[PDB]
RNA sequence: UAUACGUUAAGUGGAAAAGGAUGUGGAGUUGCUUAGACAACCAGGAUGUUGGCUUAGAAGCAGCCACCAUUUAAAGAGUGC
RNA sequence: UUGGCACCUCGAUGUCGGCUCAUCGCAUCCUGGGGCUGUAGUCGGUCCCAAGGGUUGGGCUGUUCGCCCAUUAAAGCGGUA
């Protein structure tokens, strides 16, 4: 939560950082107007009263020491700076959420974990070195018609397990929302009754255990994206509102 | 040294058999009206191309007009040739010839008439 | 002077006002003009070439539109391959091949329809285009 | 800056750079080659100069193959020091190169761009030099 | 002048020459001038 | 103030390097070359095309990739400004 | 310069700084003459030739050196036990 709580506020530093240096498009713009009015355009001269391609009217100023290359060329010059930085600072700021959002389904994961899933995931953190110092990956109980699902409340388990433990055409069931676990059972083609008891261990293992507003999103395993980890976007997607359950969701 | 020996080889070859052949010189025209120059002579099925002078000589003899720069237009033309020069007016039409018969610039200038 | 103009747009200025004001003529009754010939698909890059005599007398000349353009209008793409012969991206057929030719035949030099389409190939070479 | 990972002895004694070398003396591995035409130590910091040059004269040239290792250690005392007082403490890393010594080759790459290369390399070097190529 | 012993030529245009003993280039370019010393 | 043969011309001789240079002497290899070379002078030095990508713009020449075909005697999808 | 070695000097070669007195080199601070310039001008930068002459007075500190004030065309770097 340390490190989530700081890229969430070293994001907010870069934010109200980006406010005071934003003048590429004025730049831009007048540099193209000096290439199309360099022709009109003394050297010396403070200021050009110019027609935008609305047909406003716009008075750049000028260097008067320079010629109007020269200071379109600088406009030009200064619009590039300017797009540099920021796309510097809109790549940081890509960083930092892709950190962000990992550490919340990282928690989200540890609030619906197991110990056996928890060993697995200090290791998955030393591996990333922000900690320092084989088969057993997936956890189940009962399920609608008879039927097994498995989940798994570490992310690498739980990749394990979409990706080693069952085929394409196969469901899995997570959040339809921002931050929550991933189960499915083997081949999760079952009825309604299991569609509706998948829902409820997915709102179990969630960002907000026990909201009783928490929707479930169904999909095939073939639109599963295996895409820092755990960032699985995902597609041939149903949704369904449901709610969270007590331990007879085993 | 055997290829300008093929050169002039063919050079003969070519020149025994046309019958209508016209020297002029290409000095003093860009590379569009040369051009221009050849796609009419294209489409009139006259052949025109470039050669060196002494070459050129031994193709013959195997003769003054043969020196300076010199291209060639064989019709197996003087029409065309002459309305470009019309034209353009920076050549020399210096030479003809017909069945062998060396032709001068007023009797090229009739056949183009 | 040599214009590539869209041929419905006429007077986008930032390009074009400045293809003329250094001859001061004027810019916008000629993109009219412009457009008022070239009734045209909007987006056809025409090369319109232009002769101003010293007095102001303007003469404008539409012309076919580029390789490239009828290259990209063909595959149906936006862009010819960043780094072609190490990545080829896009493909058209030899009909296509024939028919550009057949069209640009009147500018070329080659009298040779096979050899204007070897010119087109070799622009397709430099493009990222294979041919079917 | 390349190293001799272990050693046996951290202190050795100079030497004599007698002769011409044994082996090393004619391209193999590549296709052009340099070759000297003195004798001398050389250090490290010049060889990863000198294949430095090379490399950004060529952007993606080939291959080099080095022909040399600086094995040998030189000590050098502090500063301001008497004499005496046992051996001085290592400093860095040497090769010894007799002449007719190969040094740096090329292969992948044309001639003149490779004779450039060697080139620069050989005014990163102390010593005269000879460009060479592959029987 | 760029006086110095590593005198070169810089453009194809520049053109070494010798004087007085000396050695010399020449260019329209005056930035090329140089000569030994 | 010898003889013969050559070399150097810097006072080298009579102080020293990396490196640089149409310095000269002696050989040796090799390309071109009176079917006419090197230099100079005259002329041309073009078309798809502004090669495409990138670029606000890159039009032979910021940079990436490619560098083909046509007129062709030849003109590079380009050597330097 | 800091130093290394111990060659003259321990039957004595007085050692920092300052004063007076100058003198020499030039790798020139100014003055003189030029090239190049990212030298518009004025001012400059850098490099080349030039050692003829000139190259300040004070505060603090024993000081050298250095900082500071105010000037100057400039307030040179060093050798001479």
């Amino acid at each position: 939560v340390n490190e989530r709580k700081k890229n969430a506020n070293k994001i907010k530093k870069l934010e109200k950082t980006l406010e005071y240096s934003e003048n590429a498009k004025e730049f831009q713009l007048y540099g193209e107007l000096l290439t199309a009015n360099l022709y009109m355009l003394k050297k010396g001269d403070k200021q050009a009263e110019v027609i935008n391609y609305e047909s406003p009217t716009i008075t750049i100023p000028l260097n008067p020491n320079k010629t109007p290359s020269e200071n379109a060329q600088a406009y030009f010059t200064k619009y590039q700076k300017a797009k540099n930085s920021v796309a510097v600072v809109e790549e940081q700021i890509r960083l930092a959420q892709e950190e962000i959002e990992y550490f919340d389904q990282l928690i989200q994961q540890l609030s619906s974990a197991s110990p056996r899933d928890i060993s697995e995931i200090r290791e998955e953190l030393v591996e990333g070195k922000y900690l320092r110092p084989h088969n057993p990956v997936l956890e189940t109980y009962e399920s609608t018609s008879g039927l097994t699902i498995l989940v798994g409340k570490n992310n690498r388990q739980n990749e394990y397990l979409t990706t080693r433990v069952a085929a394409r055409d196969d469901i899995w069931l997570h959040t339809k929302d921002i931050p929550g676990s991933h189960v499915v059972i083997r081949s999760s083609e079952p009825d309604e009754q299991t569609i509706m008891e998948a829902a409820t261990i997915a709102a179990y293992f969630s960002k907000a255990k026990d909201s009783s507003s928490v929707p479930v999103d169904y999909t095939k395993i073939r639109h599963v994206k295996k895409p820092k980890p755990g960032f699985v976007t995902y597609d041939s997607q149903h949704t369904v509102f449901v709610t969270p359950d007590a331990d007879t969701v085993i | 040294i055997e290829t300008k020996k093929v050169v002039v080889e063919e050079i003969a070859s070519k020149l025994k058999e046309s019958k209508s052949t016209i020297i002029v010189d290409y000095r003093g025209l860009n590379v569009s009206e040369v051009t221009e120059l050849r796609k009419q002579l294209r489409e009139a099925n006259v052949e025109f191309k470039v050669y060196k002078n002494t070459m050129t000589r031994r193709a013959v003899e195997q003769n003054d007009f043969l020196t300076g720069p010199n291209a060639i237009a064989f019709s197996t033309p003087a029409k065309v040739l002459n309305d470009f020069a019309k034209n353009h007016e920076a050549l020399e039409i210096k030479a003809g010839v017909i069945e062998g018969k060396v032709s001068t610039v007023e009797e090229v200038k009739a056949l183009a008439e | 002077v040599k214009l590539q103009i869209p041929a419905g747009k006429a007077n986008p200025a930032p390009p074009v006002g400045p293809a003329l004001g250094q001859a001061g003529v004027n810019i916008m009754g000629f993109c009219k003009e412009f457009n008022a010939r070239t009734a045209d698909q909007a987006g056809l890059i025409i090369p319109v070439e232009i002769s101003v005599y010293e007095d102001r007398s303007f003469t404008f000349i539409t012309k076919t539109p580029p390789a490239a353009v009828l290259l990209k209008k063909a595959a149906g793409i936006e862009s010819g391959s960043g780094e072609p012969n190490r990545n080829k991206v896009a493909t058209v057929k030899r009909d296509k091949v024939r028919e550009i030719a057949e069209t640009k035949m009147p500018d070329l030099n080659a009298a040779d329809v096979e050899a204007a389409m070897r010119m087109v190939e070799g622009t397709a070479r430099s493009m990222g285009i294979v041919i079917e | 800056m390349l190293l001799p990972k272990r050693v046996k002895y951290r202190r050795e004694h100079r030497g004599k750079m007698r002769g011409r070398a044994k082996g090393g003396t004619e391209v193999h591995f590549g296709e052009f080659g340099i070759q000297a035409l003195e004798a001398s130590w050389i250090t490290n910091r010049q060889i990863e100069a000198a294949r430095i040059a090379m490399t950004r004269y060529m952007k993606r040239g080939g291959k080099v193959w080095i022909k040399i290792f600086p094995s040998k250690p030189y000590t050098a005392k502090p500063l301001e020091v008497r004499m005496g007082s046992g051996k001085g403490a290592p400093e860095g890393w040497v090769a010894v190169v007799k002449p007719g010594k190969v040094l740096f080759e090329i292969s992948g790459v044309s001639e003149e761009v490779a004779r450039e290369a060697l080139r620069l390399a050989s005014h990163k070097l102390p010593i005269k030099t000879k460009f060479v190529k592959r029987e | 002048m760029k006086v110095r012993p590593s005198v070169k030529p810089i453009c194809e245009k520049c053109k070494v020459i010798r004087r007085k003993g000396k050695v010399m280039v020449i260019c329209e370019n005056p930035k090329h001038k140089q000569k030994q010393g």
